[PDB]
């Protein structure tokens, strides 16, 4: 889902 | 080695622990601080926005606390930037399901939510009674299991840690990473005389894909909504 890799590509960096 | 193996389980464990938002103990005491009627009626008449508001507030807060477990599993860092993301995209909003189970109290059919315990009716706003029933019932039965904290640290492992996901390009690194993961789980399995649990786990898969779904709705709807 997009709105879920948002949320993970912003908690990793 | 036996000790090698026992290095990755107290490892991931601490890791677990690391990354809860509150320590197991923390959830246990606070059973007892329950919501009045009074306090389930000002959630009930909260308009259904702003209760998926919040909810997906807490879907998020909690997702984000999955990828810093992430961080501080072993190899997890070693693998490039596209499989980072393409396990946590898969795994994520699964593994947040079973942290929740922690926070379910079975004696009473109550669940944590903002320092309280309180009800299914909690969440009537939300609209989706067959949904949220079903989460519900999701924890009440990975609750009847007993998973110790160290079962669920490295089972959530796991369910991050698969080499099947569609999109991954070093497939053979996360082999190894999960490979060494099933072996220090079984083990761990076996001295405890648990090696049944995991055919007993109820499926997750349905259930965290509409949780996803519902989190993205908020997000690419949120200019029709008031500021938040
Ligand atoms: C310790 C801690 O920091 N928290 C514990 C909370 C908890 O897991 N609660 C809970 C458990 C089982 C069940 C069945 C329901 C709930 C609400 C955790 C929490 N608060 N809020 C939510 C969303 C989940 C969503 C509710 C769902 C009915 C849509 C709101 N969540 C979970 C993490 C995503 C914060």
């Amino acid at each position: 889902n997009m709105g879920l890799e948002a949320i993970i590509r912003k908690a990793l960096m | 080695s036996l000790t090698e193996i026992e290095h990755l389980v107290q490892s991931v464990c601490k890791s677990y622990r690391e990354t809860c938002q509150l320590r197991l103990e923390d959830l246990l005491r606070q059973r007892s601080n329950i919501f009045s009627r009074e306090e389930v009626t000002g959630y009930q008449r909260k308009s259904m926005w702003e209760m998926w508001e919040r909810c997906a507030h807490h879907l998020t807060e909690a997702i984000q606390y999955v990828v810093e477990f992430a961080k501080r599993l072993s190899g997890f860092m070693e693998l490039c930037q596209n499989d980072q993301i393409v396990l946590l995209k898969a795994g994520a909003m699964e593994v947040v399901l079973v942290r929740m189970c922690r926070a379910y109290n079975a004696d009473n059919r109550t669940v944590f939510f903002e320092g309280k315990y309180g009800g299914m009716e909690l969440f009537r706003a939300l609209g989706c009674s067959e949904l949220i029933s079903s989460i519900f019932d999701f924890s009440h039965s990975l609750s009847a299991l007993h998973f110790s904290e160290d079962e669920i640290a490295l089972y959530t492992a796991l369910v991050l840690i698969n080499a099947h996901r569609p999109g991954l390009q070093e497939k053979r690194k996360v082999e190894q990473l999960q490979y060494n993961l099933e072996l220090a789980f079984h083990h761990h399995l076996c001295k405890t005389h648990r090696q049944s649990i995991l055919a007993k786990l109820p499926p997750a898969g349905k259930l965290a894909s509409l949780c996803s779904q519902h989190v993205e709705r908020l997000q690419i709807f949120q200019h029709l909504h008031p500021i938040v």
